[PDB]
């Protein structure tokens, strides 16, 4: 449901996706310690670095 | 040149003027906390059709939208704050007598310094709006509507390490260069060796790598200016300092080799002017980038120009008489 | 968690060197038992992941058990050769997804499991390439190379990276082609072998690698322009494609077509027989991939000479039907 967004074009799957996890994150606030300690520990796993956003 | 003249009634030091898209229009800001709007007639006259207080800080910059975006403003302020403002037919409400039809929609409020400067960019990306602080920081903000202008998602925090002055978007429509912004600064140290750098929106990495820095730049900058492309396969930059200059910067070509990197440019500077005998304290362009404006401690705005073989000269000084 | 503690202790018996006096035995190595239950771990963890896409997703994604760094890191351990090949298993069977093969060559290439690059001080190479010429080649058993030639086999069907290497060597495949070329088939022939069908089992995998690096290309006139790399401030020429390199050490008189056309002879000369022989099926294929190879330069080689004569480089080339008309060393005949 993310059609609440104009199609700017220097855009790309990878942070729409980006987008919609911060989205959740900040939707989804009654428990967020475990809901970013998830993310955070499913990202530094695989190696990834965390978004500002994220941190 | 044939001049005109306004009583401006700022209650303290103006910091800006801009211009609308038409020239129709001009925005003026003020240490007394105001935005002004003034407005040319069918007469050919100029009148003040909005006077309103924007911020709680000095307000540094004024700006204005493309009006495929109808008719928005920015300015910046010494209280850490941006804000943004449209312009409404029919909402001024006498319930609350001496408020602007010129209303904010949204504040920004996210750099922990004195926010410096503030520039809309070039519309084919988007909605799109810039601002630099004192923080050492450039930030990117897009509106996901052209409507709902409170609602603006902070894309990118550009980091340059030394405290940021100003700004200048690239001005290139044309689908063969990446979005581009330089970010000129007001560090003092001896210690940077350059005070000018460039950043490049990679689309393999999707953030804004810094692709240049202009090590010939040792000296404090205060304003910077892409020059408008005449389809140039190269660019153009003026930057005001100790002295004024312009730089070119040419794409180099990458090899079928060199992959997710940025680009790289051969850089040359094409002028260096002293003849301010005093800092320079703004640099603007013509709608063509073919002549600089430069303003300075010698109370000179003085234009300079390309002659045929790109040797570019002064070639007026506009300045006050005091009579 | 038995693979990342055999890792954690493997990698803490690491010789400091100051320590000459009376050590006793060090009751740390695996033991057989553990050795073969492994392997039937292995051997069942690569069955499910060569049928089951989500078996391999799932597993390379987990966030503990991070199984490429795992089985990786445990092959620069000094651990038996025949637990290597099924490590290597593993990862060729892991690496069918092209999401796992193209971080599985980024991995491969900064664990230097064949070492690409190679230090000015450094009188003595490391990984594979001495794991074959001192342990395999003392064996007369060769598991280890053909589980890496089968590992390449599998990354090279999901492609590789063009920036292969980049920043640490000039980029591109051609340093695993020189090992495979110039190491593994060049002396397949001068190797001894317990196994006399293993002779055949190394020649099938090496010129499979060969055939799918052959069939995929496609020449291009950016093959035939030296592209130059910046290389810790020093201006490289990049490795041309895998490919480009093929199709120019066949289409002149080099070794590797010497030691094609003495495989075509003896696949001949074996089956005018008639008789069972043990590795008959390997010789076949590895007669097939050698036929098969030498029909994709017929196909292209036109093409490839053009771009060639268009781009003005200095290279000599012969049309592939001419030095098939040469004089077959061997024979003394032009009978190839």
């Amino acid at each position: 449901q993310l059609s609440s967004v104009i199609t700017t074009k220097e855009s790309s799957a990878t942070d729409e996706a980006w987008r919609l996890l911060s989205t959740y994150l900040e939707r989804y606030k009654v428990q967020n310690n475990l809901y970013h300690h998830c993310v955070i520990n499913k990202l530094l796993s695989h190696g990834v670095p965390l978004p500002n956003w994220l941190i | 040149f044939v001049a005109r003249s306004i009583a401006a009634d700022h209650k303290d030091l103006i910091h800006d003027v801009s211009f609308d898209f038409h020239g129709r229009r001009m925005a003026t800001c003020s240490s007394d906390q105001s935005v002004k709007v003034w407005d040319k007639s069918e007469s050919g006259d100029w009148h003040c059709t909005a006077s309103w207080k924007t911020h709680s800080g000095s307000v540094w910059r004024v700006t204005w939208a493309h009006p495929e975006f109808g008719q928005v403003l920015a300015s910046c302020s010494f209280d850490r704050t941006a804000a943004v403002w449209e312009e409404i037919v029919g909402e001024s409400n006498d319930k609350l007598r001496g408020q602007s039809h010129w209303v904010k929609r949204t504040t920004l409020v996210d750099s922990r310094t004195s926010v410096t400067d503030v520039k809309f960019a070039p519309k084919h990306m988007g909605l799109m709006l810039a601002t630099c602080s004192a923080d050492g920081i450039v930030r990117i903000y897009e509106a996901p509507d052209v409507m709902n202008l409170s609602q603006w998602s902070l894309q990118h925090e550009i980091s340059c390490k030394l405290s940021c002055s100003c700004i200048s978007w690239n001005p290139s429509s044309s689908r063969a260069h990446s979005p581009m912004i330089a970010v000129g600064s007001d560090d003092s140290s001896p210690n940077a060796m350059a005070k000018v750098q460039i950043f490049e929106y990679n689309e393999n990495t999707r953030k804004y790598a810094k692709a240049e820095t202009l090590m010939t730049v040792t000296d404090p900058v205060h304003d910077i200016a892409f020059a408008p492309n005449l389809g140039r396969s190269f660019h153009i930059l003026a930057i005001a300092t100790k002295d004024v200059r312009i730089f070119t910067l040419k794409p180099v070509r990458k090899e079928l080799t060199s992959s997710g990197g940025p680009t790289k440019f051969e850089i040359h500077i094409v002028a260096q002017f002293d003849n301010h005998n005093s800092q320079v304290w703004r640099v603007s362009w013509n709608i063509t980038g073919t002549v600089l404006a430069s303003s300075g401690d010698d109370g000179c705005v003085r234009l300079w120009k390309a002659n045929y073989m790109d040797n570019w000269k002064c070639t007026g000084i506009l300045k006050g008489n005091g009579s | 968690h038995s693979l990342m503690l055999y890792h954690e202790h493997l990698r803490k018996d690491l010789p400091s060197a100051d320590s000459v006096q009376y050590r006793h035995l060090p009751s740390r190595g695996i033991t057989q038992k553990e050795q073969d239950g492994l392997i039937a771990f292995l051997q069942l963890t690569s069955t499910i992941i060569t049928w089951s896409e989500n078996a391999r997703l799932a597993l390379c994604e987990h966030p503990q058990w991070t199984p490429v760094v795992v089985i990786l890191g445990l092959l620069q351990c000094s651990i038996p050769p025949v637990l290597k090949a099924e490590l290597l298993k593993t990862l060729a069977a892991f690496g069918k997804s092209p999401e796992i093969a193209a971080s599985l060559w980024q991995s491969l290439e900064y664990t230097q499991i064949l070492q690409t690059v190679r230090i000015p001080s450094q009188r003595q190479a490391i990984g594979i390439e001495v794991e074959l010429n001192e342990i395999e080649s003392r064996c007369e058993e060769y598991p280890l190379t053909r589980a890496f030639c089968q590992l390449i086999s599998t990354l090279v069907e999901s492609s590789f990276p063009s920036n292969l290497g980049a920043g640490l060597r000039p980029p591109g495949f051609d340093p695993y082609l020189q090992f495979l070329r110039d190491s593994v088939f060049l002396r397949f022939r001068t190797r001894a072998y317990r196994r006399a069908a293993e002779k055949w089992e190394v020649a099938e995998v090496v010129l499979e690698v060969f055939y799918k690096l052959l069939r995929d290309y496609e020449p291009q006139l950016e093959d035939f322009v030296d592209q130059f790399v910046e290389l810790q401030g020093e201006e490289i020429i990049a490795y041309k494609p895998p490919g480009f390199s093929l199709m120019y050490h066949l289409l002149n008189e080099s070794p590797m077509l010497e030691l094609a056309l003495s495989l075509l002879e003896e696949g001949v000369k074996q089956l005018d027989t008639y008789a069972p022989f043990p590795g008959k099926k390997h010789l076949e294929k590895a007669v097939q991939h050698c036929l098969a190879l030498l029909n994709l330069t017929l196909q292209k080689e036109n093409l490839f000479m053009d771009l060639l004569r268009e781009s003005q480089l200095a290279l000599i080339v012969c049309p592939l039907e001419q030095l098939l008309q040469g004089i077959n060393p061997r024979t003394k005949k032009a009978d190839n």
